């Protein structure tokens, strides 16, 4: 017989996981909650088989309520005991099950209070459709859980004496009874999972436009159409930072990205680009990785004093003082095929830089604590914001000098923004203009060309394109990396950094993501001019005192 | 019985059906018949030609494809598929039946033939497996990251009764679950009997944890993992690390009370690995001969080092030294007294974006034992050896760390001027005597690191100071500096022509790697390099010495000229020692003449090249007859 | 080599060869004991 | 009856493969061993052994039918012998005596010994003679008041790099009956002079080891003397 299961969806509500209540315990209800571990899929006892001991035969299709059930009938006339049975794995009968874990999320939670998790049982079809760190909807019963927890909580624990009213005894000769604690804790059982984004508003295009309606298709294609179209992207992006064209246009080509390649030996040529912003305090640095978490999809914002680099790629986790243990997905893994946003990277200590530049060069995250040995996948780009030595950015020095960071965090960087602050009448005059004119206005003093929701789809869009270079975009890329490589000799100390090979494959990987950014197949050398061009005015000139 | 009334089922379900005693014995037949009579219309039956091998090389073990028997018997291919254990048990038996048609004591030398089912069809991932998969055939693809010791598992049980001291007879033993005895058939009793490992006989058994390869997961999902319980014929034949494809029978793990943290009655799941297949520097006879034919040539040494790291362009000197390294010299201990090092130790420092690392990735792939360590990062086998306890198994293992870990090997050294204190007096150690010294938890030994060591290093401050010489330019104190052979200062000067030819090679491996777009091979290369490492051993004769004492006088004075760090014993050692690993390259047992000025060119080249600007513009015009 | 020690040396005598890593403290094993009923107050030896 | 019961002595080893060939991904494998009687007390952790037993069966309370291997070992062969205080050899032979006392009359033993020490070695023969006189040491007193007085000779070598003073340092660690070459820093896992740390079992205070004190009653090799 098939096992026939009930989705029910579009309940008028949603509940937030700490409304729930006791006298829900056996209702339809709807919660939303951050998804956080989830589980193997496992097999669940749903119809078993049991052979009476001493019968020997075999029955089937007994039901099971929750934890494991035996029956007492047993219609074989052979027995006349009802306790003892074996239970055959083989032909029972079994269920898709899944635990995830789901959190509170971040607007949820009140004014002091700490976080708290729910395990939320996933059956059948709906297995595997529930991801760590994305916002979900679970509609389901709510349910009660037997618990050993609560032993040593104060309060009196109900308690389950077996009722001694209606048995004769005798006093013959030759007193023990079973009692049971009533303890439980409050779980979920949801029939139906449906993914909300965890933004605030599939590689193959066909598979994406499909999902999209023909009338939505339709200004999809009119974007397409736009000759000013990079113009307009490039405005769009964080309307609230007033200026920083060039950061806008690194944070757009890092929401494109490159395509990533494999040579024949086996090694792995990394398409996403990592942007570093450092300069003066208060320029609008922490503003670009708050616009990126809030509006790109899979995307996670971090501190580096906050962090730690199990929190930051994974953690071994001890549950309850059991014997087994969990692995929880760290930040560069709830933004993998996305942007971790790093804010304050000076401020984060030696050892979890290097725990996170491991993975900055290898694109996977090792665990060989305890008896837990896994490969993961961290194929992440990172969106990180520095302060320099002493506060200011100190034009005499360095790039090198100014940050605090390792050469391996400080290479695998394809652009660095210094943003420098300079006290003209003109500039504060407009920027303090706009600052009130927002304070002011809310809403309607941002005025992006695109809205945030087309701004998605156009980028959802634009990645399922592949780029790939043309005869003449080769030698225009030599030209230009000779040229890139003749300056810095020319400049000697003036330039803020050399350029090496490195230098060359970030500026391939712009060409990329700027060819993806017009929707085309194959990449221009214009786009190739206009990648050379950020990267140069990327790269700052050191003042040097006169002699 | 027939086929197609093998097709028609009576029996409730397909095991049961298999179950029956003369369906069993139909199978068994049908069986029989088509292991066979089977060929691929060649005149040639591929399976009587698989018996005669594993007869003829006392294996246990056929090899049987899975095509072959859907195409001649789709419903026994359909009965293996759905009802693996019991199908495989009577094939095992009939392919035994086989067997012993074509030898008759083969019966009582091995007893057990094990069948392996290669080619199933559909593939599954770890993280698409369900119920409906249990108790069928599965085949999966993985990554091995972890495996247990090899245990021995009860096979052919043997009892003995406590109350008469008789030994009762075997029993062989079903993998799913214990069995037991209640009958003692001498004592007619039910007393207490006892397991004697003396008689029992037993099969291998190891643990595999397989992990889903982290290219096929989906990105925001984690990798799926399995247990995979692999059989006496089967055990180690996967190191972790390695990425293979499974089939095996999907069961589920019996568990006493199932899961008491869940609160529903959830099962552990396992793979009973029937066949394992995977996604070594063993040579022929031919091809040892094709290695002589290929080392008589003259340009053999200038087309090894063209062979060495393919993905690297125009570093040819830092590939020579590689050359040097990995063939190696002849370690002596004359009289038993004096001993000499006999591998070259070889310094890449340079300056960010030289490609030292894909260097010593190539040696890693290239090398017979191979440990890569890093001084910065921490993902990698540490450089000191210790003593651990494991915080879970309460048991306590000796390493010896990298160096001792690569004992007649190769060890990588990336970031070599990061180190602390412990790696540095580690690596001091293993140059200076060859071997570690550990006295912890009572453990007081000495291990074996004569491990030839390859590093990698950047200057102070990033870029490399022409004026200032090599001492200046790392952290490195000047005795650790003196033990390597070859030191390669690399620099990225700034030259139009050469940074378009890099330029190019990087844009064009750039495009083919795109998705959607003179040489020795290197597998022929790297049994070349352990043959030679293993046979060949050069030596040298007395009356080339003449010379050698002739260009050391010549090299001591002018170093006095100049006032440069001087030219010690260690450089013509180095150049006695890289002459040895040149002749190894011509697969010589003599070092020539012409082997030995190419050690010299080597390492006045690695001399000239450590020194400051006004240093080196003195010292190429003296040297310049052995630089040529 | 331990790593290829196999379920065919089960019982056998085998010659190996490694590190010893850690020694054990001394326990003391019966070789002849005495015993006595505890009311029975029977004797008798025991040899191993 | 414990008064007149009788006993013997058993031993729990264990063996781990040689570290120099463990593949680099995996933790080296283990056995535990049983030795009893004349078999306990013959080796100590660090020994590399050849060992002849019995791969014998037991049950521990992961496989319904699942037993771990042992060894009860039948006979244990020490590759090579450490040298120390406690395993060195004071019983000599007398042909070895009377051929020891042939040497004594050579009027040249200084010269055939000092040639000896580091034949591979060119010059430096003021150096080898010293060698001589510190492998010998000294007549060491003891005093009424109590006052030691040392007799063992204590050698610096300071000097350019490549002039075979480590060599001399590693002959002299190869021909010492006790020796023990280290750096001024120790070794990478042994350390210089003495640690005293805890026990691992029974967290009780013990002797760890030391270059200084593992060679008692003979020569320590200090190479790099001034980084300390
Ligand atoms: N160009 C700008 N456009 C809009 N607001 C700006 C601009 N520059 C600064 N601000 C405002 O000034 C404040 C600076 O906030 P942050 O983004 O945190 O500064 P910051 O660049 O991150 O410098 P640090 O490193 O945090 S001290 C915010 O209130 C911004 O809105
Ligand atoms: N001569 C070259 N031939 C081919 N690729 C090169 C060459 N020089 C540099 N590269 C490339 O430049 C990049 C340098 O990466 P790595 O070798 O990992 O860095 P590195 O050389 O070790 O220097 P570090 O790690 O910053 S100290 C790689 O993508 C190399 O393929
Ligand atoms: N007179 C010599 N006779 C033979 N070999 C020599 C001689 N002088 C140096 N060597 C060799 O030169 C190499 C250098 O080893 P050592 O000179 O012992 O090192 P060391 O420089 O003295 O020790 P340091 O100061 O810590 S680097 C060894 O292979 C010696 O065998
Ligand atoms: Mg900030
Ligand atoms: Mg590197
Ligand atoms: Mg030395
Ligand atoms: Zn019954
Ligand atoms: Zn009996
Ligand atoms: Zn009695």
């Amino acid at each position: 017989e098939r096992v026939f299961q009930i989705s029910f969806f579009n309940l008028p509500t949603v509940h937030r996981i700490r409304d729930i209540r006791s006298e829900k315990i056996g209702s339809l209800l709807s919660i939303s909650g951050t998804v956080t571990r989830t589980s193997e899929v496992r097999p669940e006892l749903y119809k078993a088989s049991f052979t009476c001991d001493m019968c020997r035969a075999i029955v089937d299709n007994v039901e099971q309520s929750f934890k494991y059930t035996e029956p007492t009938f047993c219609p074989n006339p052979s027995c006349e005991n009802r306790a003892f049975w074996t239970l055959n794995v083989t032909r029972s009968r079994f269920l898709d099950w899944q635990k995830v874990r789901i959190q509170e999320n971040a607007n949820e939670i009140p004014t002091g209070s700490m976080p708290r998790t729910l395990d939320v049982i996933l059956r059948g079809d709906s297995v595997e459709r529930a991801k760590p760190g994305d916002r979900c909807k679970f509609t389901g019963v709510e349910i009660v859980v037997p618990d050993v927890t609560q032993l040593g909580l104060p309060g009196v624990k109900p308690s389950s004496t077996l009722d001694t009213r209606g048995i004769s005894k005798t006093t013959e000769g030759l007193r023990s009874l079973g009692v049971r604690d009533l303890t439980y804790k409050i779980s979920f059982l949801a029939c139906h999972v449906i993914s909300i984004g965890s933004n605030i508003g599939e590689r193959d295009q066909e598979v994406f436009l499909n999902s999209l309606s023909s009338d939505e298709i339709n200004e999809l294609k009119e974007m397409v159409k736009d000759e000013h179209i990079y113009d307009k992207l490039v405005r769009s992006i964080a309307p609230a930072v007033f200026g920083h064209e060039a950061v806008k246009k690194g944070i757009l080509l890092q929401m494109l990205g490159g395509v990533h390649k494999s040579t024949v030996e086996g090694i792995k040529l990394r398409g996403d680009i990592n942007i570093c912003v450092v300069g003066d305090p208060s320029t609008s640095k922490s503003q670009f990785l708050k616009y990126v978490v809030g509006f790109a999809p899979r995307s996670v914002y971090t501190s580096g004093k906050a962090s730690s680099a199990a929190g930051l790629t994974a953690a071994v986790v001890r549950d309850e003082e059991g014997g087994d243990y969990t692995i929880e997905a760290g930040a560069l893994m709830l933004a993998d095929n996305g942007i971790c946003c790093i804010d304050e990277f000076d401020k984060m200590d030696i050892s979890d830089q290097v725990a996170i530049h491991e993975a900055m060069e290898q694109q996977t995250i090792s665990i060989a604590k305890a008896g837990i040995h896994a490969t993961l996948n961290a194929r992440t780009s990172i969106l990180a914001a520095a302060n320099p030595v002493g506060g200011r950015y100190n034009r005499k020095l360095s790039l090198r000098g100014n940050l605090n960071m390792t050469a391996p965090i400080m290479s695998r960087f394809d652009l660095f923004f210094v943003i420098l602050d300079d006290c003209n009448e003109k500039i504060d005059t407009e920027l303090a203009s706009h600052i009130v004119d927002l304070h002011m206005k809310r809403d309607e003093a941002i005025e992006p060309p695109f809205s945030a929701e087309q701004l998605r789809r156009y980028i959802k869009y634009a990645r399922t394109f592949k780029p790939i270079l043309t005869k003449e975009a080769r030698s225009y890329l030599v030209e230009k990396y000779k040229e890139l490589r003749k300056d810095d000799a020319q400049g000697f100390s003036r330039s803020s950094y050399r350029i090496t090979v490195r230098q060359l494959e970030s500026m391939i990987r712009l060409s990329e993501a700027i060819a993806r950014a017009n929707c085309v197949d194959e990449i221009t050398p214009s786009f190739i001019a206009e990648a050379y061009d950020l990267l140069r005015q990327s790269i700052i000139r050191v003042d040097v005192d006169d002699v | 019985l027939t086929l197609e009334s093998l097709s028609n089922v009576k029996a409730n379900s397909y095991s049961e059906w298999i179950t029956q005693p003369n369906v069993s014995r139909t199978i068994a037949r049908e069986l029989k018949s088509f292991l066979l009579e089977y060929t691929d219309e060649t005149g040639r039956s591929v399976y009587g030609a698989r018996i005669r091998t594993l007869g003829e090389m006392n294996s246990e073990s056929l090899e049987v494809n899975y095509r072959h028997l859907a195409e001649s018997k789709a419903i026994l291919a359909l009965f293996l598929a759905k009802c693996p254990e019991e199908m495989l048990k009577i094939f095992d038996l009939v392919a035994m039946e086989a067997t012993e048609l074509h030898y008759p004591d083969y019966a009582r030398i091995h007893s057990e033939i094990h069948v392996r089912i290669s080619d199933f069809p559909t593939i599954y991932s770890l993280r698409e497996l369900r119920e409906s998969n249990l108790s069928s055939l599965v085949r999966v693809t993985g990554v091995v990251t972890r495996r247990t010791g090899v245990f021995p598992q009860l096979k052919y049980v043997k009892f003995n009764c406590l109350k008469c001291g008789s030994i009762l007879g075997p029993f062989f033993q079903d993998s799913n679950e214990e069995i037991r005895i209640s009958f003692c058939t001498n004592c007619k009793s039910k007393g207490p009997f006892r397991v004697n490992g003396e008689k029992t006989v037993y099969r291998n058994y190891q643990r595999v944890t397989l992990q889903e390869a982290p290219g096929t997961v989906p990105p925001g999902r984690l990798p799926r993992h399995r247990e995979v319980i692999l059989l006496a014929d089967l055990v180690d034949v996967s190191k972790p690390g390695e990425e293979v494809e499974v089939t095996g029978i999907y069961k589920n793990n019996y568990d006493g009370n199932l899961n008491a943290k869940n609160g529903f009655p959830v099962f552990a799941t396992i793979i009973e690995a029937n066949s394992i297949k995977r996604r070594v520097f063993s040579w022929t006879e031919e091809e040892e001969r094709e290695f002589r034919k290929i080392s008589r040539d003259r340009g053999i040494i200038d087309k090894i080092i063209s062979s060495m790291a393919p993905s690297i362009y125009g570093h040819r000197d830092i590939k020579t030294a590689v050359a040097c390294s990995l063939f190696g010299g002849v370690p002596k201990n004359v009289n038993g007294k004096h001993s000499i090092r006999g591998d070259i130790n070889v310094l890449l420092l340079g300056d960010p974006g030289t490609a030292k690392s894909q260097i010593l990735k190539y040696v890693e792939k290239t090398a017979h034992r191979a440990v890569f360590a890093t001084g910065q990062g921490a993902s990698a086998v540490g450089l000191t050896a210790s003593v651990r306890k494991d915080p879970i198994t309460k048991e306590w293992t000796l390493e010896g760390g990298a160096l001792v870990l690569a004992d007649k090997g190769v060890c990588l050294i990336d970031e070599f001027d990061k180190m602390n204190d412990q790696d540095r007096t580690s690596i001091h150690e293993a140059m200076e005597q060859q071997s570690i010294s550990i006295s912890k938890a009572g453990i007081v030994t000495t291990l074996q690191a004569r491990c030839s060591i390859i590093a990698a290093a950047n200057p102070n401050g990033g870029r490399y100071n022409s004026t200032l010489p090599l001492a200046q330019n790392v952290s490195l104190t000047e005795p650790i500096l003196s033990r390597f052979d070859i030191l390669c200062v690399v620099r990225d000067l700034v030259d139009e022509e050469a940074d378009e030819r890099l330029a190019t090679f990087v844009v064009d491996s750039h495009v083919r790697s795109h998705p959607e777009n003179s040489p020795i091979p290197q597998e022929l290369l790297m049994k070349y390099i352990h043959y030679a490492r293993t046979k060949i051993y050069p030596k040298l004769h007395q009356m080339d010495m003449d010379k050698v004492s002739r260009v050391y006088a010549d090299l001591r004075r002018e170093s006095i000229s100049t006032g440069s760090f001087p030219i010690t014993v260690r450089h013509l050692e180095s150049i006695l020692r890289i002459a040895e690993s040149f002749a190894k390259m011509r697969l010589s047992e003599f070092v020539s003449s012409y082997d030995l000025d190419r050690a010299i060119k080597v390492v006045v080249d690695s001399f000239v090249d450590a020194q400051k600007v006004s240093v080196r513009r003195q010292l190429r015009r003296s040297f310049a007859i052995y630089t040529l | 080599p331990l790593r290829d020690l196999d379920s065919e040396h089960v019982s056998k005598i085998v010659r190996l060869s490694g590190i010893i890593i850690s020694t054990s403290v001394l326990s003391s094993r019966a070789t002849y004991l005495s015993i006595m009923c505890r009311n029975c107050r029977h004797t008798t030896s025991i040899t191993i | 009856i414990h008064e007149s019961s009788k006993f013997i002595d058993q031993q729990f080893l264990k063996l781990q493969e040689i570290p120099e060939l463990v593949p680099v991904g995996e933790m080296p494998r283990n056995l535990t061993m049983t030795c009893d009687r004349y078999l306990t007390n013959k080796v100590i952790p660090g020994t590399r052994v050849t060992i002849v037993g019995i791969y014998s069966i037991y049950n521990s309370k992961s496989g319904v039918a699942i037993r771990t291997p042992y060894i009860k070992i039948l006979g244990i062969q020490s590759d090579v012998e450490t040298s120390s205080i406690w395993n060195s050899v004071t019983m000599f032979t007398e042909e070895e005596e009377e051929e020891f006392l042939q040497l004594s009359r050579n009027p040249k033993l200084y010269e055939i010994l000092t040639n000896s020490i580091a034949p591979s070695i060119f010059g430096n023969e003021d150096i080898k003679k010293a060698i001589v006189c510190l492998l010998m040491g000294g007549s060491k007193k003891i005093l009424p008041d109590g006052m030691r007085l040392r007799g063992d000779i204590n050698v610096l070598l300071l000097g350019d790099p490549g002039t075979a003073k480590s060599q001399l340092l590693k002959f002299v660690e190869k021909v010492s009956p006790i020796a023990v070459y280290t750096s001024g820093k120790g070794s990478s896992a042994a350390g210089l002079t003495a640690s005293v740390q805890r026990d691992p079992m029974t967290r009780e205070f013990y002797l760890e080891g030391g270059a200084m004190v593992l060679a008692d009653g003979g020569v320590v090799c200090i190479d790099e003397f001034d980084k300390m």
